[PDB]
């Protein structure tokens, strides 16, 4: 609507974590999550 | 850990899992900030 946001708001990824043996995290950083227009601007792709 | 503010009750010691990241055992070892040190098995300078 009014103040676009596009910004998390939910977090439904997992319900619970009890035992943890790792953890990392990343410097702090901004992504446009708002929507576009017109073809695909861009390409990602992983290999694990 | 060494200087948190409390501790675990003996019968309720806690069990610190520690891994992703270094050790540095020079600080602590060789300090000379503790009453009394041994280890069992492998000497303190073989663990470095």
């Amino acid at each position: 609507k009014n103040n676009k946001s596009w910004m998390e708001s939910e977090f439904r990824v997992y319900s619970s974590a009890n035992n943890c043996t790792f953890e990392y995290v990343s410097q702090p950083f901004l992504m446009d999550l708002e929507g576009k227009q017109g073809n695909f601007k861009n390409l990602r792709e992983f290999v694990f | 850990v060494f200087n948190a503010t409390r501790f675990a009750s003996v019968y309720a010691w806690n069990r610190k899992r520690i891994s992703n990241c270094v050790a540095d055992y020079s600080v602590l070892y060789n300090s000379a900030s503790f009453s009394t040190f041994k280890c069992y098995g492998v000497s303190p300078t073989k663990l470095n």
